[PDB]
């Protein structure tokens, strides 16, 4: 072990992560209450809606692709584009509580080298929280650029709008009960994106 | 036979998402994050890989890139000119 | 097992460096992240001639210890003079002093990646009491970075 | 002494990664923005449909999360012009979100129109003191 | 002491990754493990390799990822 | 196919009968009753119900809504221009 | 490295100068990546130049990627007309104003 | 081998490029079109 | 490197596509091992020229 | 540890000798590896023997890469 003249416990880990974790996650809820307007004023979901009260889709966007498929040959691409998510009927706009918002409840199920192990399991928890809040606002901030991202492009004219068909019924119903008004609204295109490229509007900022 | 165009996977590594399924991957010595599914590391950083090797490359507008590559325990990069390591655990 | 700071370098270290730098004579300047050490000509070099003295060193050597303090990437040297015979003479002169100044420092282990030497003569005075030659608080070296992270 | 002048309170880990997602949000809404601002430049504004006019001109600060109508009849009602509604409410409610401070009714007024949309409709007719709001012909 | 000879530590910048001081002075102390470090020595054996794979072995022999024998891990 | 139109249980909670064979919940926060019947709520109330999200809807002459969703034990609700949570017991 | 490069002298640079006019030094901001005679008729519609094709387009169109922030459109038509290679060219006229895109034989 | 824009209306990909080597070095066994080298 | 040389004599030199000017003269000392286009463009900025990409 | 810190010491001049940047080709191809041998001799048995001038081999083909090697992944 070194020289020639140099030759000749594991329970307080487990006991302060989970304290660690939830006074963490008590703290970030805090924090996040203390700027709620702040967050609506960000992440508005509401005014990103169509017209019938569609969802707009999720798009992704990546750029100077290179793939190593094998030896003696690549395939490389200057963008690509994907649908990640499609659009759909909604009720209620999202909001970010569905995504930000931790988990706490309070844990009430319970020395010379104690205490050192003790505060590293307490480390431990505290990093462990705020991994989870990274990975939340990462998953968040995911859902709104696709959002922005299908706007733009529906201004550049590289997808489809979606297509709205609607049928009025009038007054139906049998002698038991009536419906005075009735109308069906039915999706029937989805939107997507375009190959035809001869199409594509370019956009000159002066 | 035409080869395959790339992964998927990459646009949710650039984006920060990690792959479903996978497991985290401690990294120290610098801002990156890595993430293993299928034995094989995906690595969002915006330094320059030199030495490892990857496999497949994705880059974002604002310069941030997005790498497929085989897991190994230590990567070489290059900050501003000058060249360091980066130490993976947790494989 | 990870390292807790940058290795050779403390705050106190440095705050004694400054007021030691500033208590003798050298100007040391910080707005910002930009770092400036402003150094009169006469305390380097001879009477308007680009030769070090013997005893300069010593002050070199502390500059360098106050340079490996910080991690950088781009160092600026730039000399200034007055008038003495024309143009030429004295952006010749401001130049080789910038680099003798500058070999010494890259000499010295600073951890920089770039240097950049350039002397202006005489076109950028600070004072307008221009009776001095090499004793004029506008004949100068400055040594210009930015403190990286 | 050697000291910086921007000295605040400490900061929290969760309002600086809050800080830096949202910097890039907005650039992106800025980029995204400028893009269709080039694409359709328009050219009509809603001063012609909500004119100003006296006491319209007394001031309120507004932070309200709520449906457009009673917003709009308690605006009225301070603004002491009668208040008409004209269209079918839809099921899903017309929600707004307006927080200002210390501006005009009538710029009130067209920020709500505005945020409105394709939904509903505002306009104020001074000679007969009226604010109405109309749906769309829409469902 | 991390901001010794000043005001003390006011709170740890994790976007840089290190401590701010109370005056306006960055610290040179690290209080993120994703801060930029000069790493050029690093422990560990089947470096440079996929790494030390899991099997369990009867001889001494330590196997890297990708097949290579590391010699200095192998027991003799 | 022609979709359903409605749930016909929404007239009996919007006169506040509950539906026969369901259990109470107990509702906290705010003026609003709930109820269980098939692993769905019914909510009777005259807020605004913002952020979880309904299935079907109904409205009375009054201004009372009735309401058809899944199960949750938080709503968020818009009072007077005001953003509150009411807490769901009972699930 | 001396031996193994070769360059071209720049008297015969194939590459189209600044034509400085006083309507092409307005600066700009392009995010583009796709056919080249859009944006160049773009271009000429914000420069205020008339925009004129003489050729045939291909099967396979020819594709450029423009993405800068602030950039003269002079500059821009310069990096047009070096990302198209020896398939298209672009020519200004100031004394007539107009710009002309002429495809490979 | 260039390809353009192609992809189906869920994902595209705007400027494709494939490459491959075709043909791998080797030495030759023709002795007539070696050249020598006499460095004065 | 000699055999090379040898082989293939060059006739042209950079100095016609990269001429010399004023202020191009202050100098420098640089250890850089990254991508050309940050170190070039610090050259540019230290040179007070502009700086194009194509 | 010992040459692992020597080696460590002299980093800057192994990058350039050992510069593996300078000789990839044209499509980010690595050149392959030659192998030349000078005046064999084979004395295969009795009687007989086999004599040759000069003798070049392929020992590794070209293949495309992303990356350069680098000497930490020989020498460390």
């Amino acid at each position: 072990t070194g020289s020639l003249a140099g030759l000749q416990k594991e329970t307080a880990l487990s006991v302060g992560a989970q304290a660690g974790l939830a006074w963490r996650a008590k703290i970030i809820d805090e924090q996040l209450n203390k700027q709620a307007r702040n967050l609506d004023a960000i992440y508005d979901f509401n005014s990103l809606v169509l017209e019938h009260n569609i969802l707009p889709p999720v798009l992704l966007e990546g750029r100077n692709t290179l793939n190593l498929a094998d030896a003696q040959s690549i395939r490389i691409s200057d963008r690509t584009y994907k649908v990640a998510k499609q659009a759909h009927f909604i009720t209620t706009p999202p909001t970010w509580r569905q995504y930000l918002w931790m988990d706490y409840v309070k844990p009430e199920a319970p020395k010379e080298i104690w205490c050192i192990y003790t505060e590293r399991g307490w480390k431990n928890g505290i990093d462990q929280a705020n991994t989870i809040l990274e990975e939340n606002i990462a998953r968040i901030k995911e859902d709104f650029g696709g959002m922005i991202l299908y706007r733009k492009l529906l201004a550049m004219n590289m997808v489809s709008p979606p297509y709205v068909s609607h049928t009025d019924l009038g007054v139906t119903g049998d002698g038991s009960e009536i419906h005075i008004d009735d109308r069906v609204l039915r999706i029937t295109a989805l939107p997507e994106l375009n190959v035809n490229s001869a199409e594509w509007r370019a956009a000159v900022a002066k | 036979g035409i080869p395959p165009s790339a992964n998927d996977l990459l646009l949710h590594v650039l984006e920060g998402v990690p792959p479903p399924g996978s497991r985290r991957l401690v990294v120290s010595g610098g801002d990156a994050r890595a993430w293993l599914s299928n034995e094989k590391m995906y690595v969002r950083t915006n330094l320059t890989i030199l030495s490892p090797g990857w496999l497949a490359s994705m880059t974002s507008a604002d310069g941030t890139h997005a790498y497929e590559m085989q897991k190994s325990p230590v990567l070489l990069v290059s900050w501003h000119g000058k060249v360091m390591q980066l130490k993976v655990e947790g494989l | 097992k990870l390292p807790c700071r940058v290795d050779g370098a403390c705050d106190a270290t440095i705050i004694k460096m400054m007021t030691d730098l500033n208590k003798k004579g050298i100007k040391v300047a910080s707005v910002g992240q930009n770092y400036l050490i402003s150094i009169p000509a006469s305390a380097l070099f001879a009477d308007q001639s680009p030769r070090l003295n013997w005893a300069s060193y010593s002050l070199l050597n502390e500059i360098a210890a106050f340079l490996k303090q910080f991690r950088k990437i781009a160092i600026t040297v730039t000399s200034y003079s007055s008038k003495y015979v024309s143009v030429k003479r004295e952006r010749a002169l401001t130049l080789a002093r910038s680099r003798v100044v500058s070999e010494y420092l890259w000499s010295q282990g600073v951890d920089s990646r770039i240097i950049f030497t350039q002397g202006l003569g005489s076109d950028k005075p600070i004072t307008s009491y221009t009776l001095g030659g090499d004793r004029s608080p506008n004949a100068r070296v400055e040594i210009t970075f930015r403190r990286a992270v | 002494k050697f000291k910086k002048p921007p000295i605040n309170n400490p900061s929290d880990d969760a309002t600086i990664k809050l800080a830096e997602a949202a910097v890039s949000v907005s650039d992106s809404m800025l980029e995204m923005a400028k893009v269709e601002k080039v694409i359709t430049p328009p050219s009509k504004d809603n001063t012609l449909t909500i004119p100003n006019a006296y006491n319209l001109q007394a001031r309120a600060s507004v932070d309200w999360s709520g449906p457009i109508e009673e917003l709009t009849a308690r605006i009225a009602k301070a603004a002491h012009f009668r208040f008409r509604v004209l269209g079918k409410s839809p099921s899903v409610p017309v929600l707004i979100s307006i927080s200002t401070k210390d501006e005009s009714l009538a710029e009130i007024l067209r920020d709500i129109d505005y945020q409105a949309g394709k939904k509903a409709s505002i306009h104020v007719y001074p000679n007969s003191q009226v604010v109405e709001l109309r749906y769309a012909k829409i469902y | 002491g991390c901001c010794s000879k000043m005001g003390g530590i006011n709170y740890c910048d994790s976007s840089a990754g290190r401590l701010v001081c109370n005056n306006g002075f960055y610290s040179t102390c690290y209080c993120t493990r994703h801060a930029v470090m000069d790493l050029q020595f690093l422990m560990g054996c089947c470096l440079w390799h996929g790494g030390v794979y899991p099997q369990l072995n009867s001889s001494g022999l330590v196997v890297c990822n990708d097949g290579y024998v590391s010699e200095e891990c192998s027991l003799q």
